[PDB]
């Protein structure tokens, strides 16, 4: 079983190094995703990020929704929107048939407070045919589970036909109890290009 | 010269919005 | 033993992905820690400057002390202070009873010079009730081991009572032999919040 | 076979955490490598990544050759040069006898496009004695294999003497078929200091 | 009829001098209206930039959306957005029940190109209770008539109850044929304050 | 009466285009008038004017007394001084015998509040022989009438002799009821040069 | 004759509101005209309009030739060039067959000085094929009539062919007698696009 | 070059004080 | 350095 | 008399070291006084400027009025205003009943020109209840004596009641003959705090 | 006694001009002293110092501990530390055997309040062998006397042996009653170099 | 002898307060003197006075030749030029017949080093007719006496004519033995204006 | 660009 | 040129910290 | 003017 052990280890590490999933993330900004920042809910003013130049601290700012489609997930590298409800619209790097979505949040073991009450809880994902469309196609209704793993995957509803989308809306309806804000670390969109 | 540009880009990065109008190089 | 092998590997990867420790780092900057830069040793002065203005060379430094509470530890992303003695003052993201500390340095195998003589060697950690407090309370005396692992953890002194701290001072008394400077890659503070 | 399994897993994770190779990268920017940007091929200019501020179009973003000596390899974090052959000149952090080189590209499974036709294919590495020397000493001819692993290593030619270099030129002679550009994610230089 | 002629002329001039309408414009910037620029469509990107810095061209735009709530309507003092669909969000100087809206465009006789194909054509006005409200309340659907007068007024929908608004969204669904952009000279909001 | 009608219309429009009065305004800044800003009462800090550059909003400021001698009279383009009493000293573009003064305020039909309670009510105008003179010659006592026309003209007292003035003081003693401030849109000085 | 009167008044007001002429001004800056300031005569420099900040003398103000292609014609908002003859080069927003030109000056009734001796008197307009051509094609010789209307229009010469121009040079050969300077309030270029 | 000056002048205009020490050109 | 640009192409109208 | 001689000398030196007077200067800037620069005369305009920007000369001044409430009186460290009349408004460090004032000028023996014709001659001091108060209360009329000592003290008027002031206006009505400007080295305010 | 009188006067003036003491001040910054600003107590935020450039006031700041080793002692030119206890560490320009220390404060006759309640009262001075030493050698315990002369001298304890110091710590234990802060004007260190 | 004593003391204090000499210093910077820094010797560059900001090394401080014509003579406030002989060119505030010169240095009793070996010793003063003349007219040869008074005065040569100068060059031919540098605290130029 | 100026004429005193 | 540097140095002076690593010239 | 500098010497590691 030794050579098999090495194979299992290498397979696990290889999957881990491929963005932990081995799947294209069509929302990822560096690969061509974009936030439609005119169609996001209000940013909560945490002002907990320090900006310096040449080692000189200059001022404190709050994270933009762009961080939702960037990979760093150390505690605090999340977009905080006001209250427990919000929405985010992302333009994808390709026209795809969506198959699944991923939401990540930090594990409780890394949160200073002991809890992740600011994490999203109930949410839904919609497909939009153009960036001005108000009523999208429901791609799924989901709950991010505060007792589950840090990274959670959610399966899209597949319609009997195949409509492709290049715009996706995430609606968060509730969080795990934080009254002031909800913090979104990363949202990924997976699927098959047309 | 462009060291100045990249440090300015660092200053600007978090506050700008990025829109892709076509696929970036990957 | 195959399923057991998968379980061991997943456990190892899960821990690895949780900042290598599975423990809150109350010093982590993005999570709410901050360097109190007016109380830290002076940053090491490089031979040449980063720019000039009106003919005067400006900025004779490599990295600010902020990098000590940021997770990247590629060679060079460390804070260098002058000589082999120095100190760093950190405000934690919460008021805690400190339980343990972590110091990371690069492995010898990644050092361009072939050695890590610039790594801290003997050090101590103190809790401060105010950042201008002259004499702190000793939380521990330790040695970073150049023949040990890159990441090393150190147990805080066991206290009869429990005084909480939100400010800690790291004092380095020695390095592993570099005459010019000492380079700190990362310092973490672990414990239980009040 | 359980303790042996834990040893194998810890060994694999340890290697992974050491820049995946356990070897000094003398080109790495944070450790002192730098691009000689006046001796690189023309950067590919799209007007398609628009940065705006308060809705005002501000500037069109494109990656500089510096990213080739930085570790992030999420899709898109590569230097795109114009056409299907080009060159990059790198100044190493130390004078070394070069022994091996590494090239990384994203795996196909993460590419939004479905392919990695923009990856380098045929390439050579030359050592330069000064920044004005045009051809230099050939250190090796190689092919990056698009059907191979994301990270690939190549051994420098064994030559009767050992000449040291602090400047190496990477010449890409072809890519894997993309008509517009070639994308370099990371190039490393390994060897022995003088 | 001579004194009557003088009376008619003075009446016409008096109305002309009162911002051509004799009605409060609650969107007028100098009187307390403001553009909520983070909720407006992205400003149209001109081919060339306004300056360069460190070799990078900067500012690819003509006018900011502020000009839409400023009175000058000489050709070119309009806000251009990309394509033929877009939106503008305006905070009014007071909480009002909206009664009517005004759109101005230049006359065909003053257009350098000979046409006003860039004028808005079909549009709608919504009242928002908060600027991050996703779906507004429809106040009306209208068409700006390129064969009509430069200044056109539109009657808000007659509501059973009276909900007041201090934020309005103007959505343009079409223009008069220009493919590249749509240019908005001035939008006014009239009504009764609460 | 048709040709006569056209003549009446043209005469009215011509007068309108000549600053609505057909008379030199010797206080007008562009023509050579100046505020003696060290001899004005306190500006009220409204901070309702936005300042931007390159479309980027930067900060809010309050209008200076210079606007009292500039022609734009859209709502808000006025100088607000603190309380209901104040004074303004203006140096004229010529040494003149003053004949009349004009005060303009916006019409009630253009005020968001429905009223012009911030308009000046009781005021007087004095002639000063030099800019250090404390006690001037009374040129008239007047009331701006909130029920009258937007632009109101006031006849100077003509002294039996003829003293010329190049400095004028406007004293406002009261306003139409606004407790916080008084807003002055435009003050003109008319007369005959020496 | 009442409805006819209202029609006449509305017709006159409509014409007035269309830049007083109802004709495109291809020199207008906001619509795309620009001054070639290196091909204009020397600006007249008084040290008499002092701008100060917090009482500190800061800079001496004078109008640039740009105001000649801007609409404001309050006294003083003109370009003063040195002496009594000079020239201005204007790049039009389109390539046109020029048909007519307009010159405006303030009326004598608004001039603080009592006269308009600084107005242009004898002038000519030339079409230039490139910005370096010195004389160009004569488009017409004219006189601005100081006893005439504020706005005066002049018809270009009728020539057997129709050559198009996007650069026109206005040469002022004399003024109405002012010894120090000549003041240009506004110059317009009318014609047919290609 | 003087485009920079005029945009700087726009920034400065409302905050400066203007004194005429003699008649400006009209 | 700071360096303005000429446009050579007409603005939106 | 030897010990008496030492006592006299020590007394003289002690007084000299106590700002030459032994009295609080409530106008002294470092101790809490401030110039109200928007109420002071305009600073004298030098022939040349201190720098240029974009070809425009900037800053035509030598010293700001702050130097009047700073102790250095080497030649040239004085505030120059235009002509022979002017005023300076100062907010004191406390609310006081003013008892005396001091004016210093350089001695004739230190003047490069050989004379001190730029020194203030006739002046008055007023107490202001608010800095925008138009007419102050006279605290005294005085003459600075060019044939007297460098430092001169002046007794405030003896008041029946006691009104306290924290703002004082110094008005200079004349100088000692310099036509271009008047230079103020230092003005002090003495009295008893409330 | 006349020649003797002149000699006494000249001797007194000469001593006065030699920093009032005739003794080297080894803490003086300009001569080579330095504050170890990481080992000073908290600065009180007075924000009573104005900063300007080119006569333009910019912002208010608080004095740093550097002023304790600079010579100007006009009221307000002191370092204010928070509360009535604090400490300051200064590195001397030479290795010396300390003999005496001087503390200066302003005289009551120059203080606006009539008192010097913010002056240090009880203090002690310690010698440190290196800048990281926590427990120094006591050099003396002293009280600054609010009823004494402005400049007061204090004799060091001389240990039976001779240890030299190049680092000195001033500990202030109390002040003369000001609750918010203590203000330190100047501290000097005198002695004999090794 | 008491009144005579007071007269002597007041006379001495008065002279002391007049820049210690009672004579105009035409080189004094505040009164209009300036250094021609391109005609001064090389400044001595130590890298030992480090200015830092927030602990970041920023720039290395050294005094400019301007301090030679400024009055502060605390130790260290001098211009240090490289080596033991050098030169300084000064432009005077007026065209004068030079009569005398003054040199100041710190007294030995205030020097941290115990000596003033860095003081100028042998020197000469030349008058230059224009800033490009190299040698000039000798105005005198002198020695600064290290055993003499801090301030020393030297009489210019008596020459049959009187040539006026506004530029003087001070040539230091030797110092009092310091091997590295020579330190000039203050140089004054006295004489008669033309 | 930023560019200081020499004065060549004496200041007020 | 260095007039600009000295006025910048005036701006910077009160906010920087000065450490002597060796005796300055006196 | 603003003017960056090359280092030519390796950073602390
Ligand atoms: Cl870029
Ligand atoms: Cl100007
Ligand atoms: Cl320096
Ligand atoms: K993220
Ligand atoms: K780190
Ligand atoms: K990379
Ligand atoms: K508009
Ligand atoms: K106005
Ligand atoms: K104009
Ligand atoms: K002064
Ligand atoms: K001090
Ligand atoms: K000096």
């Amino acid at each position: 079983t030794e050579a098999q052990a090495r194979a299992i280890v290498n397979s696990a590490l290889k999957l881990y190094s491929q963005d932990k999933t081995g799947m294209v993330d069509f929302a990822l900004e560096s690969g061509g995703g974009s936030i439609l920042s005119t169609r996001c809910s209000e940013t909560y003013e945490t002002k907990t990020a320090l900006m310096s130049l040449f080692g000189i601290p200059l001022w404190y700012f709050s994270q933009s929704p762009r961080v939702v489609i960037q990979p760093d997930i150390y505690p605090g590298n999340c977009w905080a929107f006001k209250g427990s409800q919000g929405y985010l619209v992302v333009r994808l790097s390709m026209m795809i048939h969506p198959a699944a979505f991923t939401l990540e949040h930090i594990p409780k073991t890394l949160s200073p407070t002991g809890n992740i009450s600011s994490a999203p809880k109930d949410f839904a994902v919609y497909g939009l045919e153009n960036e001005y469309q108000e009523e999208g196609q429901l791609l799924g209704q989901f709950t991010y589970d505060q007792d589950g793993e840090s990274l959670q995957m959610f399966q899209a509803l597949k319609r009997p036909d195949d409509t492709a989308f290049q715009i996706v809306e995430l609606r968060i309806f509730s969080n795990w109890g934080h009254p002031e804000y909800t913090c979104l670390y990363r949202f990924r969109v997976h699927g098959e290009p047309v | 010269q462009e060291d100045s540009w990249t440090s300015l880009e660092h200053i600007l990065w978090p506050f700008t919005r990025l829109r892709h109008n076509g696929p970036p190089p990957v």
